């Protein structure tokens, strides 16, 4: 049975361990690695696209576009460091007017 | 040629960044910063090019070009 | 790359909403990206205490590293939760 | 005056759209990429790659010299607000 | 008075030595540490890497704080300089 | 006990910052960032630590955490 | 761990002028930092091309990339010389 | 025959061929690759070397200390932008008033 299934994980656990052995990363990659990796994959695409799929029903929208990972993204304190120095293209930027104007 | 860039363009460039009011310097100011920026980028994109022996330059360079200077871009790959 | 993944992986938070390809060709450079850098530090810190093999005890530790404050024990929590699914799941 | 100011604030924080002509922007890279390398050729989508950054960069740059600028007393971006904001983020031509 | 205060700038500049007495120092790490890890100590080197690295930031800190005073009109370094300082340099607490 | 620290010192790295005229307040508020940065840098020192299983924070580990802050410092190792 | 070396360097640009054991400590690292930063940028070089060795022709463009301006045509120039001269000094 | 001195150098070829394959940053490294590194490495050390020696003669020693790197490291532009976030301990700072003062 599939090692993503065994793991409970929609992330391709073989994939997330092809890349750590080829990336020549390590001697010797254990079992868990890729399979804890690519947990934590899956956990933060999930989280990024539950703020954004939010984003993108508060505006008015069905399809999440750029705009809604970026104001996703930027919104989130926690996420914001994280992709502090991303670009997101077509992001946009998130709306904001210094007070003093 | 860099006269292309204008006025208007980075007045808006401007307001994106929440700028009000604008000196009429720093259009020529600007255009000063984005061109010593493209060529930073374009050198270590060249250079990631001038690696392959590829004379086209991919999305894929000007990606590590950034990464090298420290900006990470989403959407052309990774 | 992984739009695979990351639309079963929306379905799945948000059964109802699309996503457009060039979002998803960011979703795919964010996965990437965070990729490299948890494989990196865990690379780093396999290399400073001597050891020859990446154990999950370093992507945990790299984890710890590169996530913010409680967007990491998350991380942390889902990797053992699913690491010892997998151990015990033969 | 201040209301149409705020007004295209508004609007093109807003916006998500890519703010230089195309044309004129695909020029200036190819007329830089021949110092570097005469026989040059980039794909539309690294050029394209080049302007996201570019103007992404350029927002950015300006929040920061905006935050200069009122530092004082002002409202006026000046030159010596792109500076002040390119020495503290460590730039340098 | 100004003439005490850049004498003052010329001495410290010329000084290699570290500002801030090694025991208060070392108690701020210990009283710190403690929260990650009860059961820590730290080698003096350790200790020591931490100062050389702190007061380094510091004085790197002050310099753009200065920087922004100055911006103003001012001679005198206020909050709001550390601050906008900061905000240009990307950190956060 | 960041109280320890002290308005000489502070006045004294000022000064190494060419600072001439320093504001009252600027004490305390300097010993919040020094705060913020040390814990910063000793979180992730100990989080490097409690990976070779020492009890012991080792300079290496300071270089480590401050390496990963983006401050490589010379003068400890390698 | 470079005290040697750079010993033996120092002695050969100034054969008169010593070195402190605390200044020796910064050299040190001064050596490992560009090492692991050129070293990096070589072994980047080499995922992206998906070469499994790392060339002396990544070592150049590595150090392409990480050196300063002028400071790298002489880097180059000097590994180039003495690349060429082991090669053939067999 | 020394492989460091086949090659005309002083810094170790060997030491820097060892880490090169034990840092598992390639799969096999080149023959070349060390003895390219190894030159670099000796070429920077002399340049901030012997600037570091001038500094150490243009105030009055003989012994090199921090503060002649220092000195040396940030007047030099161009090897100031390579140590640019590099601190050096015990190396203070540059001498320096903004005019305006």
């Amino acid at each position: 049975k599939s090692r993503s299934s065994r793991a409970g994980l929609q992330f391709p656990v073989g994939r997330v361990h092809r890349l750590l052995r080829k990336g020549n990363y390590a001697e010797r990659v254990g079992a868990g690695a890729p399979v804890y990796l690519a947990a934590v994959l899956e956990y933060l695409t999930a989280e990024i696209l539950e703020l954004a799929g939010n984003a993108a029903r508060d505006n008015k929208k069905t399809r999440i576009i750029p705009r809604h990972l970026q104001l996703a993204i930027r919104n989130d304190e926690e996420l914001n460091k994280l992709l502090g120095k991303v670009t997101i293209a077509q992001g946009g930027v998130l709306p904001n007017i210094q007070a003093v104007l | 040629n860099i006269q292309g860039i204008t006025k208007p363009a980075i007045r808006r460039l401007a307001r994106r960044g929440g700028v009000k009011r604008i000196s009429g310097l720093i259009y020529e100011e600007t255009r000063g910063v984005l061109k010593v920026f493209l060529e930073n980028v374009i050198r270590d994109a060249v250079t990631y090019t001038e690696h392959a022996k590829r004379k086209t330059v991919t999305a894929m360079d000007v990606v590590y070009a950034l990464k090298r200077q420290e900006r990470t871009l989403y959407g052309f790959g990774g | 790359s992984y739009s695979i993944y990351v639309y079963k992986v929306l379905k799945q938070v948000h059964p109802d909403t699309g996503i457009s390809s060039k979002a998803m060709g960011i979703m795919n450079s964010f996965v990437n990206d965070i990729f490299e850098r948890i494989a990196g530090e865990a690379s780093r810190l396999a290399h400073y205490n001597k050891r020859s093999t990446i154990t999950s005890r370093e992507i945990q530790t790299a984890v710890r590293l590169l996530l913010p404050g409680e967007l990491a024990k998350h991380a942390v929590s889902e990797g053992t939760k699913a690491v010892t699914k997998y151990t015990s799941s033969k | 005056p201040g209301t149409v100011a705020l007004r295209e604030i508004r609007r093109y924080q807003k916006s998500t759209e890519l703010l230089i002509r195309k044309l004129p922007f695909q020029r200036l890279v190819r007329e830089i990429a021949q110092d570097f390398k005469t026989d040059l050729r980039f794909q539309s989508s690294a050029v394209m790659a080049l302007q996201e950054a570019s103007e992404a960069y350029l927002v950015g740059l300006f929040e920061d010299t905006n935050l200069c600028a009122i530092h004082a007393k002002r409202v006026t971006i000046m030159p010596k607000d792109i500076q002040l904001a390119r020495r503290i983020r460590g730039e340098r031509a």
